[PDB]
């Protein structure tokens, strides 16, 4: 699933990247625009954000203008938007033809539904949902 | 000749009870030394066969003194003090007077005790796929029945019909059966049981 | 201790050979006659044969449905006993065991699993069961070897699961059938290991 996943997605490189940073989600998602979301809220004051490009480089530097942790991430790709949902085979369905969902066991955790779940989720839909919704981290940590 | 060794081949036991298989020897057992040359064997389900009881009546070291055993000179008798959910399995009567031993005997058949249930009849017609795909298997199920003594007809006759009968769980304490009648392509165009759980037969067909 | 673990399983076809060694460990080798012992799948014991002990010195004694098919030897020094299989042929397709001794079989190694079918590795032809108005199941004809394991709802159902044992045709090939009976569009997933063949499959009257 990872090595197709970064081999399909390696092409999108050059419209758009991802960043992260530890801003509390109320100011970061007041100033966010021009096809620009919060990927993924690891806390109220650590957010992920998926934006595109000229506009997410200055979202780090909207947050180095603050003086908070800077990382241009180099692993920059893309996800969590339309621009990766496109394709609805090679990156929705293509990287996992194949899965075993497991029951109870001990529990694990999810984040894209915000709460903990039973092992049937995990599938190519998950990452389905991981390129097309958000992550919302901070209230699965909340409900952990 | 050959010593016929035959035990009541079926011992419904349930935990917490006394229960008493014994043997058939044709001819006598009981050599000049004074010992009995029989052996009692277990073959525990999914595991190895062990020693229970040899020369008759002498335990083995190991196994619970819950198999005591004794026996006269043609007629044998292990008196499985008590049995557990552990103690469910086949045991074997083997004669070990005269060598070879090719023959274990067919085996006990020992089971969860338990008062008799009604077999679940379902006639399952084969998918219309399969019929595309090459080949048509109709399945007579039988489910949550006990004791298993009943094989299933193929009529409107038998005779592609193989059994995948079950082993018994643990909470329920029933048998399943699985009657697969493979088929061909154009004969596509009925099944009953004669369990004691019911006395009229029942014909369901697909 | 005593052990008598064995090794020496596989996947062949009728007239070739296989290896089958009984290791032994805790005793003394020589002084009991190592016994070869084979158990049809789900059904009677049969037992193949025994080498005397070299102290006794004797014979090979065998069954008679392997004259000239199968030997035994024995040593000390590396203590291991010996089953030959020679022109193998379908019936040899069981559980062989290794018993210690030719009248008392008082030990009992573990079984390898000697397979002697003329099928090749390929995925199962999964065959779902519409039910008739109730239980519903999905066969899992034409599949080979036998590592299996069908779950329903893909694990999530455990409550009237029967997994059927393996189904034995003339073609060397197996045939599974697990069914749950509960009333109700369920799910039943086999997996293959060793050919990678996942099928997940719906079900409806």
């Amino acid at each position: 699933v990872v090595a197709l996943r970064s081999r399909v997605i390696a092409t999108m490189p050059g419209n758009k990247g991802m960043a992260s940073i530890a801003a509390p989600a109320g100011e970061v998602r007041a100033r966010i625009g021009d096809r620009v979301e919060i990927a993924a809220v690891n806390g109220p004051r650590s957010v992920v954000v998926a934006g595109d490009s000229d506009e997410l480089d200055r979202l780090v530097a909207s947050c180095t203008t603050e003086c908070i942790r800077a990382k241009r991430l180099a692993v920059d790709y893309a996800s969590h938007s339309s621009h990766v949902e496109t394709i609805r085979d090679a990156l929705h369905a293509e990287l996992g033809e194949d899965f075993h969902p497991l029951p109870g066991f001990v529990p694990f955790f999810s984040t894209v539904t915000g709460r903990w779940t039973q092992p049937d989720e995990l599938d190519a839909g998950y990452w389905y949902r991981n390129l097309r919704r958000t992550v919302r981290f901070a209230d699965a940590v909340r409900a952990l | 000749d050959v010593v016929m060794t035959q035990s009541p081949l079926s011992l419904p036991v349930t935990p917490g009870e006394p229960a008493s298989i014994s043997c058939r020897s044709s001819q006598s057992l009981l050599h000049s030394n004074g010992y009995n040359y029989l052996d009692w064997y277990l073959q525990k389900p999914g595991q190895s066969p062990q020693l229970l009881i040899y020369l008759g009546s002498n335990r083995a070291s190991g196994v619970p003194d819950r198999f005591s055993g004794s026996g006269s000179g043609t007629d044998f008798t292990l008196k499985i003090s008590r049995v557990e959910a552990e103690d469910v399995g086949v045991y074997y009567c083997m004669q070990s007077l005269q060598t070879p031993r090719l023959t274990f005997g067919p085996g006990t058949k020992v089971d969860i005790k338990r008062t008799v249930a009604a077999p679940s009849v379902f006639i399952f017609p084969p998918s219309d796929e399969q019929l595309k795909s090459g080949t048509a298997s109709v399945v007579c199920l039988l489910n949550n029945f006990y004791p298993r003594g009943a094989k299933v007809q193929w009529k409107v006759q038998s005779g592609n019909s193989q059994e995948s009968v079950t082993e018994q769980d643990s909470k329920d304490s029933t048998y399943s059966l699985s009657s697969t009648l493979t088929l061909s392509k154009a004969d596509y165009e009925a099944c009953e049981v004669t369990h004691q759980g019911l006395s009229s037969p029942v014909t369901k067909s697909f | 201790e005593v052990q008598l673990v064995q090794s020496g399983g596989g996947l062949v076809q009728p007239g070739r050979s296989l290896r089958l060694s009984c290791t032994a460990s805790g005793f003394t080798f020589g002084d009991y006659a190592m016994s070869w012992v084979r158990q049809a799948p789900g059904k009677g014991l049969e037992w193949v044969g025994f080498i005397r002990s070299k102290a006794y010195g004797g014979t090979t004694e065998y069954a008679a449905s392997v004259k000239g098919r199968f030997t035994i030897s024995r040593d000390d020094s590396k203590s291991i006993a010996y089953l030959q299989m020679n022109s193998l042929k379908t019936e040899d397709t069981a559980v062989y065991y290794c018993t210690r001794g030719g009248t008392l079989f008082d030990y009992w190694g573990q079984g390898t699993l000697v397979t002697v079918s003329s099928a090749s590795t390929k995925g199962p032809s999964v065959f779902p069961l519409a039910p008739s108005s109730a239980a519903l199941g999905c066969l899992v004809k034409d599949y080979f070897p036998e590592p299996v394991t069908v779950s329903w709802n893909s694990g999530a159902l455990t409550s009237g699961v029967h997994t059927f044992p393996a189904v034995l045709q003339s073609s060397g090939l197996y045939s599974l059938s697990s069914v749950v009976t509960v009333p109700s569009t369920y799910i039943c997933n086999v997996n293959h290991k060793p050919s990678n063949t996942k099928v997940d499959k719906k079900v409806e009257p």
